[PDB]
RNA sequence: AGAGACCGAUAGCGCACAAGUAGAGUGAUCGAAAGAUGAAAAGCACUUUGAAAAGAGGGUUAAAUAGCACGUGAAAUUGUUGAAAGGGAAGCGCUUGUGACCAGACUUGCGCCCGGCGGAUCAUCCGGUGUUCUCACCGGUGCACUCCGCCGGGCUCAGGCCA
RNA sequence: CCGGGACCGAGGACCGCGCUCUGCAAGGAUGCUGGCGUAAUGGUCACCAGCGACCCGUCUUGAAACACGGACCAAGGAGUCAAGGUUUUGCGCGAGUGUUUGGGUGUAAAACCCGCACGCGUAAUGAAAGUGAACGUAGGUGAGAGCUUCGGCGCAUCAUCGA
RNA sequence: AGACUAAUCGAACCAUCUAGUAGCUGGUUACCGCCGAAGUUUCCCUCAGGAUAGCAGUGUCGACCUUCAGUUUUAUGAGGU
RNA sequence: GUCCCACCCAUACCCCGCCCUCAGGGUAGAAACGAUGCCCUGAGGAGUAGGCGGCCGUGGAGGUCAGUGACGAAGCCUAGG
């Protein structure tokens, strides 16, 4: 007898990506090799972004590289490991460079008529092996729909589950004073 | 008898792999891969001048 | 020709793990079966009956697959496909399927003599 | 075993049958033996058995793992920041409680022995007083060590 | 461009009309395939460089892959025979691979695999007669 | 597919995993929603507060026809201009001749106010507009009208 | 009328057959079982024992281990022949012993020296073609201390089982 | 410091730490010799011998039970399908997305192409008439992976004060 | 006499609605590997039954965050066996 | 009743061999690899109700082995491997 609380316990994240996507499997290839061989951080970091799953990576708009920017940040190179999206609001789009994984037909088109360029992450591996010069940036991971429906109960404010919204479904006892009491 | 037996699947996603596949017929590799005999063919993406 | 040098071969078993109570029924096979009953006296390993299949039992990854002379079967079923065993003639050994006919039966062997392959079932 | 005496012996290392460690005696850590007394024996060691445990039984721990220690090398790799080179090194801290005591004695896996050669008393499991063979035992403790190394 | 060695490796790795998988091991039956065995180092038919040997009616025959003409596929094979003698055959399939760096990893397959062919060419001896042990008794009758 | 699910894997263990002590009978509990009062109201006060009671007044006979009026903030205004020209006044090169947005056409009828607006004038042509909208539109050099 | 990622004689309609038939009930109504010799009957002439049914010879056939109880013919249960055990159950697990029967493996390989036989052709050079542009093939030139195949003798090394 | 006995031989060019330093017992066994080359070693089956071994399935706190079902064999025999929800995994496009109610065409229940409407999403809140989202570089403070001209800029997310 | 009404009577026989409902008995078909329970809280014409919290598995993300603990020592409060 | 020597054996403890699970490392100016591969190092393995992973068989459909067969396919019997 050893006398321990846990044994045979396993890991807790991705080892390898899920998908079985042909040229997804020689990008894992190359930044395995690049991440045992380089002291760079930027590339361990890059390397498990990239077994997620799609819900895990959610888009960014150009807006949001906008904001970044700033202060300073107009010569850095922007990699994104995910999807690039347009933005219908922003009028006036500066000058970038940006490394994505993949770009929508009206992202790529705007990005380049204001004098930009569009790189790859194989691309980016060539130029800037050890990541020097770079941001990386992420999306909102909360803003989805299904997490406002997350720990429903009383005095939790969230979102329940109707067919409808009016006046005739739920309201009634316990959502008012009126009749019986509240939540 | 209202089992479902047909499907549906996205033209975008039709049209995705008819494309995937037209691009795998030019390379000679894949070819022999498939089982076929084209040992005595001069070029793989064979073209006839109009005779037929 | 003789196979290359290797460790000796352990076995650790060759009893079969015949099936519970199919000894006294002719309505059960001896295929061996998990038993699943809530007071089953095997199932709870009591003392002096029948064991049971465990991962512990298996062999060494070194000489797993290979018949006591050293070589690995390999069923073949015409002339073309003992020319694959061209390079493996210290490792592995053919064998004829059971539905070929006499007359290719013999054309076999006639080649694999040359080949120097050993054939596990040609005295016919 | 009850749930407070058990929660002790995992603070002393001590998780399987027949194993050992060392501790310095403080008033902090003699109330801890005390609790556990009936399901230990200690006593005070001399220097012919801690020179002979870390030879025969010296394992060193090394990122999680249990190396055993044959060569210098590898003490020196891992408490060369304190002062400690040599394997005589090892055995002046823990035998001379010395200002690194605390890093050398965590750094020895605790000791596996087997069961004495010439048996325990015939009834074991009473105070050494009494006619057993656990609780405190003195300078009595280096003929068990004897036997079980 | 979007084709590639690895590429082909990729598509392939798990099934193709060359696959002979079966207990105890998997071959392949290529042609362009040294010792037979189904790996990415040995795969013939994917990797731009490539060798084979094939036994003629008195020696060997080898052909080799042309990088240069990979879309034509009628004239991209460049074959010689060697019929001379044991020795200087051994000498020019080496050379012809490990000389130029045209896979330079395959100098010691090659060599191999040309040797069993010449032996398997001369003639062969007779089996000494089969004895008898427990069925004497039997046909002493 | 039924080659790959979880009835497969229960061949050969009594039970089919729904349990000794408790057998899986046809209907313990009731049908469909029944005991919403009485033994399943601690699920249907955690969850969904507010099933039961009455609230508001009754109309008759309602046409959803008669209350349709699409809005659009002020923010995506420029978006309706199509691209080759909408690039040519951001860039500045016309500086004599303004738009006239049509709301209607596109399905609108309510012009709401949210965002900013670039300093060029505009019209916009409007069922109904906001407070806030009105200004903004303004101040920028342009003016609303209503159309009905 | 045309079809199928449907069933293949305990399945598919109750019915692949003289099936809403035979049969049960006063009546309304209930309602089965049952496909396959061989390519062709060429479906066994004649003799003999027997009251007869049938048997033994002899015939047809590729086959009667296909004879109208007929393609293939499993298990429960039974007969004959062979082997073995048994003082109020039998069966089973671990480990030897006796008797019967049996699969493997080994029976040579490489190299060197001497002797004998047979052949065209080893180094070198010249011409043509191909190719990874420096590596090769073909024709000619060689012509016996070189190269190749076979045979005989001698030597070193390795090779099966139990100790 | 000298004797006696038992069990074991994993690994497969060199590399390292050392010593008594022409070498070695120092990161895992080698050397010499004999009989036999087949039923001898080994494997299967039957029987005798030593020790062990209560009938399965099920409900139950508790089954070998004086608790129930089970004479034997062959074939059949039990979590399925549709509509509507929900979370997680793969894929296409992305502020948009969905060809197939329908039309054109065809080697004809396959394949290919086209568009007006419409569904969900982009804006909420009140019983209702109604109204309808920027003081600031889209805010301030404390932590934050990563980057950096070394000064600093600070994604996602957590808490808190404001608009 | 609750007697008799085709071997059927405290309400005949035949087909259909009908595969009538069951908080109740019985059964539920190949192998190996890893983890591993509960009979307790609140409400119900509830007590052979359900919802709710607890114990359990699997899928993950944030850092490898240096944070933690069925434990001892030191300082300082409460209790009525 | 009390004390003292020697000795016997558990699936428990120590050392060694082998199987599987988990964790941490090495392997491209590729003379290179079922990269899902190979090499080095450490620890662990009881289990009803229940959860997840990997594999073996049966009836059909698309592709492929230029697959076997009247010189004998499928089926059945067999203290023969």
């Amino acid at each position: 007898g050893i006398d321990l609380r846990w044994k045979h316990v396993r890991s807790s994240h991705r080892k390898a990506p899920k998908s079985d996507n042909v040229y997804l499997k020689l990008l894992v290839k190359l930044y395995r090799f690049l991440a045992r061989r380089t002291e760079a951080p930027f590339n361990k970091v890059v390397l498990r972004r990239l077994f997620m799953s799609r819900i895990n990576r959610p888009p960014v708009s150009l807006s949001r590289i906008a904001r970044n920017l700033k202060n300073g940040n107009e010569k850095k190179t922007v990699v994104v490991v995910a999807t690039v999206t347009d933005d219908n609001r922003l009028l006036q789009v500066p000058k970038m460079e940006v490394a994505a994984l993949r770009f929508t037909a009206k992202a790529r088109a705007r990005i380049e008529a204001a004098g930009g360029r569009t790189l790859t992450l194989d691309q980016l591996a060539l130029e800037k092996p050890t990541g020097a010069n770079t941001l990386l940036l992420r999306g909102p991971k909360n803003a989805r729909e299904a997490v406002k429906h997350f720990g429903f109960g009383p005095h939790k404010h969230k979102k329940p589950y109707v067919r409808s919204k009016g006046r005739k479904f739920e309201r009634a006892r316990g959502r008012r004073r009126s009749r019986g009491f509240k939540v | 008898i209202w089992r479902k037996w047909h499907v549906k699947i996205n033209q975008g996603q039709k049209r995705f792999a008819t494309a995937s596949a037209l691009a795998a017929s030019a390379v000679a590799p894949l070819l022999m891969a498939r089982g076929h005999q084209v040992s005595t063919v001069p070029e793989v993406p064979l073209v006839v001048d109009s005779a037929a | 020709v003789a196979a290359k040098k290797h460790v000796p071969i352990v076995k650790k078993r060759t009893k079969r793990f015949m099936r519970h109570q199919s000894d006294r029924f002719k309505c059960l096979d001896s295929a061996w079966r998990k038993p699943k009953g809530i007071d089953n006296r095997v199932r709870r390993r009591f003392k002096g009956n029948l064991a049971m299949p465990s991962i512990g039992y298996g062999s060494n990854k070194k000489t797993k697959h290979m018949m006591p002379s050293g070589h690995k079967a390999f069923l073949v079923h015409n002339v073309k496909d003992v020319e694959l065993l061209l390079m493996h003639n210290r490792t592995y050994a053919a064998e004829i399927a059971h539905n070929v006919s006499s007359r290719k039966r013999i054309d076999i062997i006639t080649r694999a003599k040359q080949l120097g392959v050993k054939v596990t079932n040609a005295k016919a | 075993i009850p749930p407070k005496p058990r929660k002790i012996l995992q603070l002393l290392r001590l998780r399987q049958i027949n194993n050992g460690v060392f501790v310095k005696v403080t008033k902090a850590t003699a109330e801890m033996i005390k609790i556990v007394e009936p399901w230990v024996a200690y006593g005070y060691p001399n220097l012919k058995s801690v020179r002979e445990l870390i030879y025969k039984r010296g394992y060193g721990k090394v990122n999680g793992q249990r190396i055993p220690l044959t060569d210098n090398a590898i003490i020196e790799e891992n408490l060369g920041k304190y002062g400690i080179i040599c394997i005589e090194d090892l055995i002046h801290e823990i035998f001379t409680v010395g200002p690194n005591f605390k890093q050398a004695a965590n750094f020895l896996w605790p000791f596996k022995l087997s069961n004495p050669n010439g048996g325990f008393r015939p009834r074991k499991f009473k105070h050494f007083i009494e006619g057993g063979d656990l609780g405190n035992r003195e300078e009595h403790i280096n003929a068990l060590i004897r036997a079980m190394n | 461009s979007n084709v590639s060695a690895d590429l082909i490796w990729e598509v392939s790795r798990n099934y193709n009309s060359f696959l002979v998988k079966q207990r105890t091991g998997t071959f392949s039956r290529d042609a362009l395939n040294l010792t037979n065995q189904h790996s990415r180092k040995h795969a013939g038919f994917v990797n731009d460089k490539a060798l084979g040997i094939v036994p003629a009616e008195k020696g060997v025959k080898v052909i080799a892959k042309k990088v240069k003409a990979a879309n034509k596929p009628a004239s991209s094979l460049y074959t010689v025979t060697y019929k001379s003698t044991a020795r200087k055959a051994y000498k020019a399939i080496a050379s012809q691979a490990a000389k130029h760096g045209y896979r330079a990893d395959l100098r010691q397959a090659a060599v191999a695999r040309a040797s069993a062919i010449l032996r398997s060419q001369r003639p062969v001896k007779p089996e000494p007669p089969k004895k008898l042990r427990g069925a004497a008794a039997r046909r002493a009758a | 597919p039924t080659r790959f699910s979880k009835t497969r894997k229960h061949r050969g263990h009594v039970s089919a995993g729904k349990g000794r002590v408790g057998k899986h009978r046809k209907h313990p509990g009731g049908r469909g929603m029944a005991g919403g009062q009485h033994h399943h109201r601690t699920n249907l006060d955690k969850y969904h507060p507010g099933y039961f009671g009455k609230v508001g007044m009754r109309h008759f006979h309602l046409l959803r026809n008669h209350y349709w009026r699409p809005s659009i903030n002020i923010d995506k205004l420029w978006s309706l201009v199509p691209s080759d020209v909408r690039e040519q006044y951001l860039s500045g090169q016309k500086k004599d001749t303004a738009p006239v947005i049509d709301l209607l056409s596109h399905g609108y009828a309510k012009l709401l106010g949210k965002g900013r607006l670039p300093e060029i004038p505009v019209v916009v042509r409007a069922r109904y507009v906001s407070a806030e909208a009105e200004r903004k539109v303004k101040e920028a050099g342009g003016v609303v009208e209503l159309v009905a």
